[PDB]
């Protein structure tokens, strides 16, 4: 039915989905038992294209757990709507891939593959026309990307016409979690460019500034970032979801957002964002969030519009509004700014409208849009592989995976090939 | 599922082990017996004591560690002390006549007495143990064991498993306040069949343990209690990943090639903070940036050796408590800040965050006082290298005087053995002469 599923492994992923189905939930107001206790059959009708009845009215999750190690299979084990799981999908590890990518790639990428893509298959007979698939880990190590390379490899051999939207975590610019994390990464996103149909950009530093400055936050953990990003991410089937006066799927997303297959790396806006006193000092209208979605601050992601061009734009709406409007700020925007907005691509900004908002909010805004930013974010993270690969630093852990250094010019003059052909792209009209 | 083991040597080594698994059955609780003061509920999600504490059909939970060294007085004070409802009697493997600190006898020449013992104890544990990460091994290079037949201890039992991580906590000569003299076989010789035996290890000094007890923990006299209480805080955060949650629970294996990025030069530094007293725990607050900025007080370097004077390479500021993922970041950005600290620059950071969510527990009868989170800086650098050239120059004399040697040869080991060795540690003075060396251009 374009029902979907969801794949996580990562670090921090395998929390992400956690917190992301929690607010489905929420969407669908159905107990953590598993059954109903909302107030529409809206949330029913559509139900099933994330959600699964089971005999009795459990309602589950077409979710599938990737990790080495169970502790976070006993954490969301351990997690409030865990009685709404099904325990088959506990799938693990019992050694962690240590963040060597060729570890949880090779060594314990083939150990255990194989009955995470059968469970994984026999959720593929239960979907009826699977519109697609949520993975999600990190692009910087192996705890998500790991395996995740090679679930996007084999499941996208597997079913060559599903959708694979793929968000794994960026190492942020400055901050570095882990200094093996230019090889991982690109040893992954060689692979990525290839096999992954959509994917968008998930740094730290974008969600704490969001926290700190917009969200005026002095705590931030990830529990609550990946509040803000199921946010999105949980917005984006909401047509998908429930109808909508101007209605687009992920099929109609890409194909409406990409000139060419390898530019499928999107950066990402949600909103409205406010502390609590917000309100008694602004209200809410589509121009207002339009003014906060062109906004390098709500602009998520390492690359800058402020710096690139908008190679794409486009507008995820929730709510109810007049259209007029809609349209109206997006014209105007699309003027306003036009030296950001990329030449022979004529109205490069799109739009869409969900009939109703998320939960608690009136109106909804999302933005994807897809600059070329992003040139600077690999340049960063491959110059940094470069200088460490003049040393081979930390090599000894590497080819002690047994891979070859020659797959690290194949992903480096391969993810330098993607850069520059962004600068041609972006330096063209 | 993630186990790891204790192996214990030399009379500071298991005065160490002793104040380590009092530490942790302090610290979940269980009772000196081997029960805890009450029933355990059924639960999922990560593991427990399980680790290291052993499960029995009641309360009896016995660490997996095990002691072997050759001078056995002490260690049957262990057979004596209040745990000897706790330990296990074949946990306990001793020699009798110890090394008298020939490196070549427990190692050579007691060396044979005691191996297949040893390691047949290993076998029932790890045999006990499924996910068996790695390999606790302490001993130190004073009680002589603790170097000798430690080396064949390594030396076989990585031979064995090998696929096991090698945690090494052995003490280390400290600069100039020491036990002995013949330190320098005693050391070099245990290198050259250390390294390659070795994953990787960290070299505690004492001097820093008098010097910042004296201060930080405004210590006036301290002794082996002091020292062996403070390497028991650190080692009981250094694995608080698998005991504990916490925000990115690291592991061993996970640092194993990416701390010490190279094979080589694989050991480290580690000071913990923060360490102060009751009243310093008021009249202060301790923030995350004081434990961070305080983290990189060369003055505070738990090793004697200055990190001013080396350039870092790695750092895992695991933390206890109430952390922040942001505050410690930008604290992080602060150690980037600074202009006096130079890195490994073909690693421009290979930083690794530690977020564990459990703040310390403190020892009664102790020194330390109470906080809120806790920091390990196992981080590594260029300076160590210099204090191994007092080492392999000191050494370098006494042993062109043949000063002692009439000992060793007296006990089956060959010239070329200490030669070589020098040659051992000329070349890995060339591994901390060049992978500190700036790659051109
Ligand atoms: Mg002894």
């Amino acid at each position: 039915m374009r029902e979907i599923v969801h794949i996580q492994g990562g670090q921090c992923g395998n929390q992400i989905g956690a917190k992301f189905w929690e607010v489905i939930s929420d969407e669908h107001g159905i107990d953590p038992t598993g059954t109903y206790h909302g107030d529409s059959d809206l949330q029913l009708e559509r139900i099933n294209v994330y959600y699964n009845e089971a005999t009795g009215g459990r309602y589950v999750p077409r979710a599938i757990l990737m990790d080495l190690e169970p502790g976070t299979m006993d954490s969301v084990r351990a997690g409030p709507f865990g009685q709404l799981f099904r325990p088959d999908n506990f799938v693990f590890g019992q050694t962690g891939a240590g963040n060597n990518w060729a570890k949880g790639h090779y060594t314990e990428g083939a150990e255990l593959i194989d009955s995470v893509l059968d469970v994984v298959r026999k959720e593929a007979e239960g979907c009826d026309c699977l519109q697609g698939f949520q993975i999600t880990h990190s692009l910087g190590g192996g705890t998500g990307s790991g395996m995740g390379t090679l679930l996007i490899s084999k499941v996208r051999e597997e079913y060559p016409d599903r959708i694979m939207e793929t968000f794994s975590v960026v190492p942020s610019p400055k901050v570095s979690d882990t200094v093996v994390e230019p090889y991982n990464a690109t040893l992954s996103v060689h692979q990525l460019v290839e096999n992954a149909d959509e994917c968008m950009v998930i740094d730290n530093e974008a969600l704490y500034d969001i926290c700190f400055r917009t969200l005026k936050l002095t705590t931030p953990t990830y529990g609550d970032l990946n509040h803000l990003v199921s946010a999105a991410m949980s917005g984006v089937t909401c047509c998908l979801r429930f109808p909508g006066q101007l209605n687009s799927d992920l099929r109609k997303l890409a194909v409406n957002l990409i000139p060419f297959p390898r530019l499928h790396f999107f950066m990402i806006g949600f909103a409205p964002l406010t502390s609590r006193g917000s309100q008694q000092y602004r209200a809410l209208t589509v121009p207002e969030l339009t003014q906060q979605m062109f906004d390098a601050k709500n602009m998520m992601c390492a690359a800058d519009p402020r710096h690139g061009r908008y190679l794409t734009a486009s507008a995820l709406f929730r709510g109810r509004m007049s259209t007029k409007e809609v349209d109206e700020q997006m014209l105007n925007v699309q003027n306003k700014n036009s030296s950001y907005f990329v030449e022979w691509i004529p109205n490069n900004i799109k739009s869409s409208i969900c009939d109703i908002p998320p939960k608690g909010l009136k109106m909804a805004v999302t933005f994807v849009g897809n600059s070329t930013a992003i040139q600077e974010m690999f340049k960063r993270v491959a110059e940094q592989f470069t200088a460490m690969f003049r040393r081979k630093a930390f090599l000894h852990w590497y080819t002690g995976e047994g891979m070859d250094e020659m797959e690290f010019t194949e992903a480096e003059s391969n993810m330098n090939d993607l850069v520059s052909e962004y600068q041609q792209y972006q330096d063209a009209t | 599922m993630r186990e790891v083991i204790s192996i214990h040597v030399g009379q500071g080594g298991i005065q160490v082990g002793n104040a380590c698994w009092e530490l942790f059955c302090l610290e979940h609780g269980i009772q000196p017996d081997g029960q805890m003061p009450s029933d355990k509920t059924i639960g999922g999600g990560d593991d427990a004591f399980n680790t290291f504490f052993s499960e029995t059909g009641a309360g009896k939970h016995v660490p997996r560690a095990v002691f072997l060294d050759l001078e056995p007085t002490v260690i049957d004070e262990v057979r004596t002390g209040t745990y000897r409802q706790l330990f296990h009697p074949e946990q306990l493997i001793s020699g009798k006549e110890d090394a008298a600190n020939n490196f070549a006898r427990g190692h050579y020449t007691i060396g044979k007495e005691i191996v297949d013992l040893c390691l047949d104890r290993i076998r029932k544990l790890a045999d006990n143990c499924t996910g068996l990460q790695g390999f606790l091994v302490f001993n130190s290079v004073g009680g002589g064991t603790g170097s000798g037949l430690g080396s064949l201890l390594l030396e076989r039992l990585s031979v064995d498993y090998g696929k096991k991580s090698k945690l090494g906590f052995t003490i280390y000569p400290s600069p100039q306040v020491s036990t002995a003299v013949v330190e320098p076989y005693n050391s070099i010789l245990s290198t050259h069949s250390l390294l390659e035996h070795t994953d990787v290890a960290v070299m505690l000094d004492n001097e820093a343990i008098y010097d910042i007890c004296r201060r930080n923990l405004d210590i006036e006299r301290p002794t082996y209690t002091n020292l062996n209480r403070l390497i028991a805080q650190v080692i009981s955060s250094l694995t608080a990943s698998l005991r504990f949650d916490g925000a990115l629970n690291v592991d061993i294996t996970e640092f194993q090639t990416n701390l010490v990025p190279y094979p080589r030069i694989h050991f480290m530094l580690s000071s913990y903070a923060p360490i102060i007293s009751a009243e310093k725990a008021y009249h202060e607050q301790l923030s995350v940036a004081e434990i961070t900025n305080s983290a990189f007080e060369p003055a505070n370097m738990m090793a004697k050796c200055d990190p001013r004077h080396g350039k870092y390479m790695a750092c895992s500021m695991m933390y206890r408590g109430d952390v922040v993922p942001k505050d410690v970041n930008a604290s992080i950005a602060t150690i980037k800040t600074k202009r006096t600290i130079q890195f490994v620059d073909w690693c421009p950071t290979g930083f690794k965050v530690g977020i564990n969510y459990q703040p310390p527990t403190v020892v009664p009868g102790g020194d330390l006082a109470k906080v809120m989170r806790a920091v390990c800086m196992i981080s590594n650098s260029t300076a160590i290298a210099e204090v191994f050239s007092r080492l392999d120059h000191k050494f370098d004399l006494m042993y062109a005087k043949r000063a002692f040697v009439h000992w060793y040869v007296g006990e089956g080991m060959e010239e070329g053995e200490f030669s070589e060795a020098r040659e051992d540690l000329a070349a890995l003075e060339k591994d901390y002469e060049e992978v500190g060396i700036e790659t051109a251009e």
